[PDB]
This record gives structure tokens, sequence and C-alpha cells, in this order.
């Protein structure tokens, strides 16, 4: 509000709230964002800029509170989006609505390019199929809905040329990344489904789970760089990091934080950093994605962290490791446990970091903007 | 109060003249045997031996041992080293 | 035709992305590589009124600018103008000459272009030992030039090679190849250094000790350091080593003090080698002629070329085997 | 208690406060600079006169 | 307190560019250390700066000039330091 | 081939074999390309869709595998740790590690093998490729464990055998086999090769299951019950490494010399005899070679044999005579019905040490550089004299490692360890990744970020303004202005600034376009590397403080902005002309003074202007327009300065 770090009541569903690359990955610093308005009266995407402390480049004044510089209307709904371009956004509907945005860096407003009426479609027009999860890369935007049914679009061209509306068990909620041709989707109970991109018929391919503790995935994201690295966040814990691909059922298990995560996001400039939220109000900070060999950030959790530099011997005999095989162990380590904020806010609802600021909304409608201070 | 100052130090210095002695060189290495020689001498719990014994050092032993064996090799094969080896020996 | 008449020039792309091929057939095929795998025709159409001889990217600083050269005396230069390409749509690729490299009467034998640092030098080499490099006064536009410097050697032309500039001290050279179908001409290779005293080339080291028609010099850039590899194209196979001795502190580009030497010598073909390729820095050499036979050679952990492939092609072929591999 | 509270008002209040930073002869760059310093400068003046009243009370 | 020299020191680009500007400028002189001349590592810092660019290059000569005098300063007072640690060898 | 010569294109019959085709050669990004080029005879050459005659050249095809891939990138992150781990201090230590990380790299290779025998069961054709390499794998394995146990360790007489014994019997299967074979059978007490399934158990060395299957074979046979019960107490004088303090030959050396007492006893007593099975199980026990010649079936190969030997002929051998031993297996076992190998030459090598000839050996025959890698880690770990040259200029390691990334580079993904192994290299791995990530594309967004983080953890700069150049390139391409501006700002280049400032200044041209509020939203040095944002942000700025009405500021901005000197001449008329609006007013102090310097400052722009469009004259189409815009500027700048008269004579009063 005016004091300490920013707090603000938008009074309204903070469904997904995303950084954009307009203010970021140049000499400018990352303060400008976009919210949709998803449960609500219209589902609009509304362009908001925040206040940080200090003036690096021309930032805003007062103590926070950010204002909203810009929106957009569409007819259609908003369930989340991915930043392939930073003056390309795509966002799905419940209903079969795709809106491609434009977005001017040279105007600072938005502009409707694309309404797909008749979105999901690759065997005639006039379809409409919910979405979930919709996830972009190069060159293919990817959405998924709750029975499974997949969407594909191309970057290159304006057009739907897969649509697999299949019959599958449970509910899939998220979607990441393996490479062009595979495709891994997280069940609401425990389960792991592999398919590729060429599909037919029902019966999914290649499912596999967790011995010893199987609780219900929620959130799941891809890694910006690596598309094997996967971070996933459930209930009390069930995460299988890996830095490739292959195997059969996942040999790593990594169970902590018994509240309810619901959403894992990651640090867009450096992709090093994890951000977890809690439902009791707690705001947790990673380092080191798998892939990255460091010194560790404090411990915490049951992981297996990386190695670093090793000196100083003693002249007698000494060990290092061994090899085992076994779904119960961690195989590869990721969760550092930061304690920043042990029980602030009665709920969290998502949360997102880019370069040293970081957003949070909760479910109670507020938003909090938080300057980082470690590293 | 060198003994009560020793055990208070613990196993640190103790290990690191233990270090120094294995892997060392000549002069060093004799000098470094040298103290630990009178440290033993005056020695009266026998705690440091026991410490010496129990953590492994055994190996390390045996290996001085074949290294002053070497010496004795090379001392009997015609043109001996250096006089501080005699020293060496005599420590 | 349709590539069936006399083949010209066929190149691909340093990142692997397009490939142009050339021909008698009065114009020239633009090609991409598709992002999931294969490729296949893009676009072709007309670049000059006769046969177009030679074809060149450009440096990845730019873009893709195609210098077509041709037997009409003069040398083309395109650059795919797209139209509607907005947000997540590519436009149609619309082939507008920029501008054109004319100043001489003989045909072109090869082109390259330059780095940032200046801006383009655009080097042109005649049918008759005169070469010519031409830089852009602006940057905002690609339809004007200014001829700045002008090398007038012996023989004909054949080839050129330069050397990208990084370090201190330390400017691009030029080095030429003459050749006449006739090994009688004592000296052949050239190498003329820019002097930042007179900001202009002057003359540095000639290889007095080849005598035999130089076709093309395959160079080993280095970023200006160390040492480098210059494989040329005569009669047999050849490949020396120029190493660095000491630099003056007197002459900012003047004479050089440079040791060249016979390092790899391999004769095989027993004609006339017309073309040699150059893989990472120095692995893989293929060398062909005009006489319908492709030798291979490979260097493992050694310094050495083994015989590890002869290709025929001037006489019948006896099988079919290693066409993709 | 009080002779705690006495000593952090009096160093805050000896504490000179902040200045703009800023000179003479200032081009278009420059004055984004200062105009950015003075920004951080009223922050920072803002924080500490809170922290102030905060300490006085 | 002792008083290590130290040739060059830069902290204004990246580690790896430091390191390596470090390594390349190490070469005997007068002093008796691996220090340049108070123009000579100038003069090819500025080549280095020069060697490594683009196109654009405007409102660098002023930074550059200032990073020069503070390299000076630092060198200056490391040479001193230099010679106060000669002085203390010499006792 | 690769050694041979290559054939010509198109088939040998006539009709496609009447003109050849001189295949010529093509280079880009590091694969290079054969393409059908005609000389001296015809071709058939076409321009559709595909290439022709499926013309997909590419070298290292056979090492892409899904597991294959997975189990390189296993082995080098565990060897990235061991050079992690290197760093500590020298001794036992240093073994013990050494060990661990050679019992780790059989137990991959194990799981390597057993996900190839998986697939090899998945698959049908390519068994027979899949078998081949699954022996290879074996093979590998087999000369890694024999190097870590000769080269490493190098112990002398005592557990050197137990050693051997333990690698044989845990790489061989054939006994395994044999015992899988007699169990098939009805009756496997009664079968002909339970004795040799027994003999290759005591030859292993597991004896629990071999007393186990000696006393049922007692207990089924009536005619052995006592012939088994001497063959237990005759075993259990067998030497399992006695430990009297510390190791000791002499205890070994009397415990083999009382079993072959007891042995010789027996036979002589009669208890040992009058019958076959067993008079042939102490014949071999005895120590024989035509026997195992014959009984072949049983062992493995020259290295079983010479292990057979070793065990049924002495206690204990020492260095000095076990490649003499190694040497005389192999000679004799290549005389009874054998042929020469290079796989077992290798072995023998191994076996006669010389660590520099068997590496030399490795390295001419096998083209694995990862191997070799190992092997130069694990010698030096082992603190050993190694060569500093590879046999032609220096540091093998590093040149391992080249032709490591040389040969993953050469596929199309998984580019991460490449970045390591150049780290480690402080000479040629600068160099040669700098070529390698600016020969690779930087098109596509993913690898685009996967460089550009990679040359940010590298902390570079030249690469960084490379991609940035390059991405923003691509986005001007694809008419992405933003995009290319936040590129160049990144870069710290200037000519896409510029482009992107002279667009805005056509666009303003045709249309009028300057709501551009991104300056005012962020800032940074844009407005300093370009004019065209400056430009719009003084507009703003100006709009700005007009709307809030300050007259003083107005003319400190419109001084500020004359002395600037900002955009060309099409925004110079407007910047002259905005003067009117600040001159037609009468109200504010004014002092005498500074109208007479602003009047000044504004006819000297305008002189300066007038004589920059042309000499004396000028252009565009704005004439008449513009004159009576000055006259009407002049007229207002007259009253303004007649008022401001008024005020400083005013209030001085």
């Amino acid at each position: 509000m005016a004091d300490k770090f920013a707090a603000k009541f938008v009074s309204h569903k903070i469904s997904r709230t995303r950084w954009r690359p307009v203010s970021a990955s140049s000499l400018q610093q990352p303060d400008v964002f976009a919210t949709g308005s998803w449960d609500n009266e219209e589902n609009k995407v509304c362009v908001w800029a925040t206040s940080d402390f200090g003036a690096t480049s021309l930032d805003e004044e007062y103590q926070g509170d950010p204002k909203q510089l810009c929106d957009i209307k569409h007819p259609g709904d908003v369930m989340d989006m991915q930043f392939l371009d930073k003056e390309r956004i795509v966002t799905g509907s419940s209903t079969g609505t795709v809106t491609i945005f434009r977005h001017h860096e040279n105007n600072q407003t938005l502009s409707v390019n694309q309404r797909w009426e008749q979105a999901h479609y690759h065997v005639g027009s006039n379809m409409r199929a919910p979405c979930t999860a919709i996830v972009c890369s190069s060159p293919e935007i990817v959405s998924v809905g709750e029975d499974g049914r997949i969407n594909c679009f191309r970057a290159e061209s304006r057009d739907v040329l897969r649509t697999i509306d299949d019959a599958d068990s449970s509910t899939m909620h998220g979607v990441t990344f393996l490479r062009t041709t595979e495709i891994l989707t997280v069940n609401s109970v425990g389960q792991l489904k592999l398919w590729d991109l060429r599909k037919q018929g029902n019966d999914p391919t290649q499912i596999f789970s967790v011995t010893g503790e199987r609780v219900p995935l929620h959130c799941v994201d891809r890694h910006p760089n690596q598309q094997h690295v996967v971070a996933t966040g459930g209930q009390d814990g069930m995460l299988c990091i890996w830095d490739v691909r292959h195997g059969k059922m996942p040999m790593s298990l990594l169970n902590a934080h018994e509240a309810e995560m619901w959403e894992v996001h990651f640090h867009p400039s450096n992709p090093d950093h994890l951000f977890t939220c809690s439902e009791d109000g707690s705001l947790w900070h990673w380092d080191a994605s798998a892939d990255s060999e460091k010194p560790t950030f404090l411990l915490g959790g049951r992981s297996t962290f990386n190695i670093s530099r090793s000196s100083i011997a003693p002249p007698n005999a000494n060990q290092s490791l061994a090899c085992a095989w076994l779904s119960t162990d961690p195989t590869k380590g990721q969760l550092e446990i930061t304690n920043l904020l042990p029980s602030s806010t009665l709920s969290v609802n998502s949360l997102d970091v880019l370069g040293q600021n970081l957003v949070c909304g909760t479910d109670a409608e507020a938003i909090y903007v938080t300057r980082r201070l470690f590293s | 109060d060198n003994l009560s100052i020793f055990e208070s130090y613990g196993t640190a210095l103790m290990e690191v003249v233990c270090r120094d002695a294995c892997d060392g060189h000549d002069i060093g290495r004799m000098l470094a045997l040298a103290l630990l020689d009178r440290i033993v001498s005056v020695d009266r719990q026998q705690q440091w031996l026991l410490y010496l014994s129990n953590s492994g050092y055994l190996k390390v032993l045996v290996d001085s041992l074949a290294e002053d064996d070497v010496v004795l090799r090379n001392l009997l094969t015609p043109q001996p080293p250096l006089l501080k080896a005699l020293y060496i020996y005599e420590s | 035709a349709d590539h069936k008449d006399l083949i010209h020039d066929v190149s691909f792309d340093f990142h692997g992305r397009r490939m142009a091929t050339c021909s008698s057939d009065q114009s020239v095929k633009v090609w991409d590589k598709s992002e999931n795998g294969n490729w296949h025709c893009t676009a072709s159409w007309k670049t000059h009124s006769g046969s177009v001889w030679r074809v060149t990217w450009a440096h990845p600083e730019f873009g893709q600018v195609l210098a077509s050269c041709s037997f009409d005396r003069t040398a083309a230069v395109w650059e795919e103008i797209v139209g509607e390409s907005n947000d997540k749509l590519r436009g149609q690729s619309h082939w507008v000459k920029r501008t054109t490299l004319v100043d001489s009467r003989t045909s072109v034998t090869d082109v390259k272009f330059a780095p940032k640092h200046m801006g383009l030098m655009l080097a042109t080499c005649s049918a008759d030992g005169v070469v010519r490099i031409y830089e852009a006064p602006d940057v905002m536009n690609l339809s004007q030039w200014s001829l700045q410097h002008e090398i007038s050697c012996k023989l004909s032309c054949s080839c050129i090679s330069w050397n990208p500039s990084s370090s201190r001290a330390h400017s691009p050279m030029i080095a030429v190849g003459s050749d006449d179908s006739s090994p009688n001409i004592m000296g052949k290779v050239q190498i003329y250094e820019y002097n930042e005293n007179t900001r202009k080339y002057a003359k540095a080291e000639t290889l007095m000790s080849v005598s035999d028609p130089v076709h093309d010099i395959a160079f080993a850039p280095n970023l200006g350091r160390s040492f480098h590899i210059l494989a040329v194209a005569t009669k047999d196979v050849r490949i020396f080593t120029m190493k660095p001795l000491r630099k003056e502190l007197s002459s900012s580009g003047g004479v050089t003090k440079f040791e060249i030497h016979t390092v790899a010598q391999f004769d095989n073909h027993n004609s006339q080698v017309w073309r040699v390729s150059w893989n990472i820095t120095g692995t893989v050499l293929a060398s062909s002629g005009d006489d319908g036979t492709v030798r291979l050679w490979k260097a493992n952990y050694m310094d050495n070329w083994k015989c590890i492939g002869v290709l025929k092609g001037d006489g019948n072929p006896v099988g079919n085997s290693y066409q993709g591999f | 208690e009080s002779h705690e509270a006495f000593n952090e008002w009096f160093k805050h209040i000896n504490s000179p406060p902040q200045k703009p930073t800023l000179v003479g002869q200032a081009s278009f760059t420059e004055k984004v600079a200062h105009e950015h310093k003075e920004k951080k400068y009223e922050m920072d003046f803002g924080i500490w006169k809170g922290h102030l009243d905060a300490l006085t009370s | 307190s002792n008083e290590i020299p130290e040739p060059l020191q830069l902290d204004f680009f990246d580690r790896s560019q430091i390191e390596q500007v470090i390594a390349n400028c190490e070469h005997k002189n007068r002093r008796g250390q691996t220090v340049c001349n108070v123009k000579l590592l100038h003069r090819v810092l500025v080549a280095e700066v020069n060697a490594l660019q683009g196109m654009a290059a405007i409102g660098q000569r002023p930074l550059l000039m200032e990073e020069i005098n503070t390299i000076l300063q630092y060198v200056v007072e490391r040479n001193k330091l230099l010679q106060c640690l000669h002085a203390k060898r010499h006792a | 081939m690769e050694e041979l010569d290559v054939d010509p294109a198109e088939t040998p019959i006539p009709g496609l074999g009447q003109q050849n085709r001189h295949i010529g050669f093509s280079w880009g990004p590091g694969d290079l390309l054969l393409y059908e080029t005609l000389y001296q005879k015809q071709g058939n050459s076409e321009t559709a869709a595909r290439c022709p005659f499926m013309y997909l050249v590419r070298s290292d095809e056979d090492i892409y595998s899904p597991v294959l891939r997975k189990l390189f990138n296993e082995s080098h992150s565990i060897f990235v740790g061991l050079q992690k781990s290197a760093e500590e201090a020298s001794g036992k230590s240093r073994k013990a590690q050494l060990v661990q990380v050679s019992r780790n790299y059989r137990s991959v290779l194990r799981a390597c093998m057993e996900e190839m025998h998986t697939l090899s069961e998945s698959t049908r054709e390519t068994a027979q490729k899949y078998i081949s390499q699954i022996s290879i794998l074996s093979a590998m394995e087999l000369s890694w464990n024999l190097c870590e146990i000769l080269f490493i360790e190098s112990a002398p007489a005592g557990p050197l055998l137990i050693l051997l014994l333990e690698w044989v019997r845990l790489h061989v299967c054939e006994v395994d086999n044999i015992v899988q074979d007699v169990l098939r059978s009805e009756k496997p007490t009664e079968h002909e090769k339970f004795w040799d399934g027994v003999t290759g158990y005591v030859l292993q060395g597991r004896m629990n299951e071999a007393r186990q299957l000696l006393a049922k074979e007692a207990s089924t046979s009536a005619s052995a019950r006592s012939m088994c019960r001497v063959l237990d107490d005759l075993l259990k004088k067998m030497p399992m490494l006695h430990t009297g303090g510390t190791q000791t030959l002499t205890e070994f050396e009397l415990k083999w010399q009382h079993w072959r007492e007891e042995c010789e006893r027996h036979l002589q007593n009669g208890t040992f005899s009058s019958n076959v099975h067993m008079e042939a199980v102490c014949r071999v026990l005895l120590g024989d070679e035509e026997v195992l010649l014959e009984k072949r079936d049983l062992m493995t190969t020259w290295y079983h044999f010479l292990v057979s030997r070793l065990l049924f002929k002495h206690p204990t051998v020492k260095p000095t005579e076990l490649h003499f031993y190694a040497q005389s297996s192999l000679d004799m076992f290549l005389a009874g019905d054998s042929c020469p190998e290079p796989l077992d030459n290798i072995l023998l090598a191994a076996f006669e040490f010389d660590i520099h000839q068997v590496i030399k050996e490795f390295s001419i025959v096998s083209s694995n550089w990862w191997f070799v890698a190992h092997l130069t880690d694990l010698l030096d770990h082992c603190q050993l004299f190694q060569a500093h040259n590879l046999y032609f200029g220096a540091n093998m390691r590093e040149f391992l490692l080249l032709d490591y990334a040389s040969g993953l580079f050469s596929h199309h993904s998984l580019w991460q360890l490449g970045v390591d192994y150049f780290d480690y290299c402080p000479n040629l791995g600068r160099e040669y990744l700098k070529l390698h990530m600016e020969r690779i594309p930087l098109s596509t967004e993913k690898k685009a970020l996967k460089a550009l983080r990679i040359c940010e953890q590298r902390q570079m700069t030249e690469q960084v303004r490379s991609i940035c150049k390059t991405m923003a390139m691509q986005s001007l391409c694809n008419r992405r202005l933003g995009s290319a501006l936040s590129w160049s700002i990144r870069a710290k280049d200037a000519a896409f600034a510029t482009l992107i400032s002279d667009r805005f200044l056509k666009e303003y041209c045709e249309r009028g376009n300057f709501t551009d509020l991104d300056l005012i939203d962020n800032l940074g040095s844009a407005m300093l590397l370009s004019d065209r944002l400056t430009f719009l942000g003084k507009y703003r700025e100006f709009h700005r403080m007009y709307s809030q009405e300050q007259f003083s500021e107005a003319a400190s901005l419109l001084l500020s902005l004359m002395t600037a000197r900002i955009a060309p001449c099409s925004f110079w008329l407007t910047l002259l002309l905005d003067a009117l609006p600040l001159l037609e007013q009468k109200q504010v102090i004014f002092s005498a003074e500074q109208t007479y310097e602003l009047m000044r400052c504004l006819e000297d722009r305008m002189a300066a202007k007038l004589e920059s469009t042309s000499p004396d004259e000028i252009q565009k189409q704005d004439s008449s327009i513009d004159n009576t815009k000055v006259e009407m500027l002049r007229l207002a700048l007259a009253r303004n300065l007649a008022r401001a008269i008024v005020t400083e004579g005013a209030l001085q009063e």
C-alpha cells in the first residue's frame, strides 16, 4: 500500500498473471505484466504496471499499487497463455475461442488480431472444445483439455492442423514439453502418460506411476531451455524431476511440502530460480534447476541437491557414494527450501518472479509485489 | 599443562602433524617424526596412540616401513645418497 | 530446363537453413530446410539475362543477400523481401533486385562478403586478373556503393581468400591466385595486406615456389590468431600451414614475415584438380577436378590424409553404395 | 527503553537528509539520470520521514 | 600488515574477460613483479577494448578515461605497497 | 567407404549406368553433403519436391539411439562429478574413489546391456546387430574391469588371484548357462554335465552351492557318499586369503601344499579313485591342458583359461610371471583349435602392461573417445606418470574432449555437455566454442535462448552481441519493431536503432504517428543511442508542461532543444513552429533580457535552419505557408517582447 512491499486489493479473481517481456530482456527493468479476468463478468486481458522501489529506468513512484496501463476485450473466455513472442499473445478459452492479440511496443496498446470462433478444427469448421493449459514453443502451440483433448497450432501460420479428441480417464490439468514428437501429461491422482505426435484411437500408450507416495498432481511446467526438464507441484509433493526423457517408470521421488502447491514458476531471464507458492501463505525460492551444478542455497526437503567442488582430503581412505536403482529414493535434486514467509497470508493462488521482482495473486482477491533481496 | 592443552585442542593438530609427517619430504618428515617420538615419550594416558591406531593409520605406517626398507636398499646399493639419510634412519 | 544442362554453382548456408542452385537454365532455385525435417522447393526465378555462373550468401550479421554472377558482364544483388509477414504469418518472398555490381567487361569468377567493423566490403573479381572492392557509404539503404579498392595482378582470377579480423593490430588481408590452364608461369599466389599507415592495400607475400594454375584456395580462419591452413587445388593435393613469426614495430600492414611450407602433399588425381572442400579445421577433404574423379581424405589423430573414397564420374558406374552417409 | 529510543531518534535526526544529486550543464541523458536520482531520493526521503516520525512518536 | 602487490585488477565487465586480460598482461619490467608501464598498460587496455566492439561506440570515451585513471591510481598504490614489502623484506 | 573406394552414383544397370555422375561436395554447418553434378556424360536431375535419389548425407548415424544418449549423458555427468572431486589430496582416498566410480561405470554398463537386450527381444530383424553391440559392450566392460583391477591397484601376489577369480565369476555366464542346461534335464544329478558344472563352480570359487550340489549327488547316487565326503573334506583346505596380521603368502603356500598333499594321499589310498567321474574331476583339478582344451565347453576364452591355470597349478603368482603365464595361456589356447582376435590381442597387451602402449592400441583400434578419456582420467587419479603429448601435439584429454564435442555437435540436439567440456580446456576450447556457437543456427527462439544462456553462463560479450544482432535482424525481417529495438538496446548497437528511427520518421511523414509512451513508461540508453525516441519524449514532456501551464519551463525546454538540435529538417520545422502558443500570451511576468535572448536564439536557429536546408534557398513543398507562419510568429514575438518591456517597466514602480 504505502509502506514495505506493495499490497493492492484489486477485488477480482487472479487467474493467469504473467509478466510480459516488453520491459524484460532489455535495458529497461521489468514492471509491466498482464492479467486475465477469468471467473468474472467479462473475460478481459488487462495489461498493468507495478510500482517498484528506486528508479533505475523511469519506474513508477508512490510506494506500490499497480495501475492498469491498458486492457483488451473479446467475446471469448480466458484460461491461460504462454509468451511465445513479445508482441504475440495466444489465449485459449473453455468455449472454443482462441484469441491471438497483437501488442504494440511502440504504442503500449493492445489490438484484436485474430479471434478463432471456429478453433480446434482440422476436418471442417464450427468446433467448440474446452481448454485447460496452453503452452507454446518453437514452432508449435499445444493446448490440452480435461478429457485428453489435444490441439496443435503452428507458429508460422494462423490455422489449426491437429485436433485429437479421444476418451481418457481421470482429469488432466497442465502440460509440459519434451521434444517435437513426445508429450508428457500428468493426472489428478499421480499418473504420467506419454503420447506421441501420431496417436490414433483410444487407450493411452505408456502410463507410469511412482511407488510409495502418490498424491494428486496439480501444477506442472517445463523449462524454457531444455524441454525435458519438468517442474511439478501438487498436493503433498510428488514431482519427477529428470534431466532427460527416457526410461519407463520415473525413478525420481521428491516428496515435501504437505500444503497444496497451486503454481510453480521459473525465472524467465536466468532459468535457474524456481518460485513455489503454498496454500497457507508461503513463498519458497529454489536455486539451480537440476542441470545447473552450483552450491545449493540451503538444504530443506527430501532431495539429493547438487554436487560442487571438493578438496582437502585426509591421507586415509574416504568414499564417493555408490550406485543404486529404486523408485523410492530421489535421484535429481531441485527443492532448496528458503525460509521467507512461514505464515503471513491466509491463502495464495499464483506467483510469478522476474529479474528481481515477485508478484503474487492470492485467493482473497489481492496482489502483492515484493522486491527480492537474496540470490 | 601441555598435555591438557593438547587434549583440549583434540585431533586437529594431531591430524595436521600426521599429514605433515606422512606426506612430507626428508628434513621435515624427520623433524615431525622426532616430535612424535618426543610427545609419545612424554605421554601418560596413551589415548593419542589409541586414536592413532583407531584412525586407520596402520596402512600408512606399513607404507612408511616400506619406504624405510627402500631407503635401506638404496643405502646398501653402491653410491649412497646424502648424509641426512643416516640421521633420518636413526630417528 | 530443370537442372539438365550444365551445372554451374550449388551453395549451402552456414547455419543449415537455405540452399541455392544455379545452372544453364537461365534461372536460380532457392530451397529452404523444413523445421520438421527434409527440404523442398521454396522459390525459383530469373536473376540474369544469360547463364548465371556463381552465387554466394552474405555474412550472418546482415541477412541472406544473394550475389548472382553471370556471363553478362554484370552481377545482380537480390534480397528476400517479405510481404504480409505480421504476427504468426510469413509473407510471400518477393525477389527484388536492390542494386548491381558492374564496372568490368569480363565475367565474374567469385564473390564474397565482409563482416561489420567498417561496413560491407563487397569483392568482385573479373576474368582478367582484376578485383574490385566496393564499400557501402550508408547503412539504411542497400542500393548504393563506392569503388574503394582496385587490385590488378597477373594472368586471370579464380578465387579469393580473406581473414575475419577480431584481434588487435590485425587487418583482413586478401589472397589472390592466378590461373591460365598452363603450369609454366612462375609464381601464382599473392597476398596483399591493408596497410593502415597509408589506408591502402600493399604487397606482402608472393609464393614463387608454386607454378601450377590455382583454381581455388580454401582458407582456414582462426580469428586472426594462432596459425592458418591453406589448401590449394592445382594438379595434386597440396595443403600448407602458415605460421606467424614476428611483427615489426615500424610497418603497420606493409611487409610481413610469414613462413609457408608444404605440410600435406598427396598425389592421386593425376590430372587437374579444380575444387576442394573444407570442413571445421581440416578434417575431411574432398577434391574434384575436370576429369571425372573425386578423392576423399580424412584426418585422424595425426596429420596425414589417407585415401578413403575414389568416386568415378567419367566412365561407367559399377555399383551404388554410400549415397547418404 | 527511553534511552534506547532517544539514541535512535538522535542518530536519525543527526543523519543528514539526502540530496537530489545533480550538477550544472546537463544533457538529455544527464537530465534522465538526474530525474532517476531525484525519484530515488524522494523515495528514500519518504521512507526516512516515516521512520523518523515513528521513532519520534 | 602484508602488502600484496597486484598488477591489474578489473571489475566493470565479465570476470572471464577480466581474468583473460590479467593473464595476457603478465610480463616482467623494472619494478621486479609482473606489472607493466603506467602508459603501456593503459594502451594495452585501450587496444583490447577497441578490438572487441561492433559499430556503436558513443559516450564510452569518458568512462574509459575514468577507468584508466582509477587503474592508474590502483597501480600507484600497489607500487607503493610493493616498495613497503621490499623494505619489510630487507628488514 | 572409410578406407577403400566409394562406388559411383546410380545403379549398375545399363539404362541408368550409361550416364555417369560426377558427384560434387557441399559444406554448411559442419555436415558435408553430396550433390548430383554431371560431367563428361549426361545426367537425370530435376527440380521438384524433396531430394533426388534420397541424398541425405550424415555421419555418425549409428550412434543415435534413445538409450545410448541417456547412458552417455549419465556417464559424462559422473565424469564431471569425478573431475570436481579430483581437487582432493592423494592417498588411499583417491584409490577408493576410483574403485567407486569404476563400480558405478560397470553398473551403468550392465544397465545399458540389459536395455539393449530388451530392445533386441522387442525387435526382430536387427537382433544380430543388437547382439553384436551387446557383446561389444560386454568386452568393453571386461577390459574396463581388468584395467581397474590390474593398473590401479597393482597388488602383488595373494589377493590378485582372488580378484581375478571374482572378476571372472562376475563377467562370465557360461557356468550359469551350463547349470541351466543341466536343470533342463529330467535328472540333474544323473546328468553327465553335472560334474562339469560342479568343476566350473569350484573354478569360479563359489563353494557353498558347490558343496550343496556335492551333498545332493551323494544322497542321490548310492556309490558316491564317501566319495563326496572325502571331496568336501579336501575342499575345506582351500585358502580364502588368510589375514593373520597382514598380507602373508606363507600361509597361502602352506594351505596349497597341504591341499595338494591331501589330494595325492587320497588318490594313492583309493578313496578318490575307482570312479570315472571323480577321476576325471581330479585329473582336471591337478592342472592339465589337453583335458581343458577338450572340455572347453565349460571355460570361456583365453582369460578363463589363464585364471583356470593359475588356480589349478600355482597358489599365487607374481606380476613378473603373470604376463608370461597369460602369454602361454593364449598360445596354447590358439594352438588348441582357435583363431587370433583383436580383442584378445588387446587383452594380452593389457596383461603385458605398459599403459602408454595399451592406450595407444586402444586409440588405434577403438574409436570411442570417451573410453580413452575415462582411462586417462583414471590413470591421472592413480598418480602415475602420464604422457603430456598426443604423439603429435599436447594433452590427450583435451583432444579427446574436442573429438567428443565435435561428434556431439554433429547431431541436431543436446549440446549442454560440450559447454562444460570446453570450459575444462583453457586453451583451444574457447575458440572452438566461439566458432561452433556462431556456426550453429540461431533462428528458432528455443535454441536462441539456449545459446544466450550458455554464453551468459560463460560470461562473454561478442557472442551475446552476435546473437542479439541475429535475433534483431530476424525480428526486422518478421516485422517486429519493438523486439528489434529491444535486441538493439541489449546489444548496445545503433544500426537497428537508427533503422527503426528512420522507419518512425517516414511513418510520421506519411500519416503522423507519435503516440509512443514507451519512453515515458521506461527509459535507458536508447534515448542516447538514437534521436527519434528522444524527440518523442521531449514532445510529450512539452505537451504535458503546456497543459500544466509553465511558460518559463516552456522557454527553458525550447532553448535546450534548440541547443541540442534533434531530428532532421522535417521535425526541425515543427520544433521552430512550436513557439506561437508561448508567444501569443500576455500574462505571467516576463523579463526583458530573457525575451531578448530568447528571440535572438530563435532568430539564430531559424537562420541556421535556412542555411542547412539549402544554400540561400528553401526546398520541400511548404513555401508560402512556411513564410506566412514565419511572419505571424515574428508578429507574435514582437507583441510578446513589447508586453515583456511593459511588464519590466511596470515592475520597477
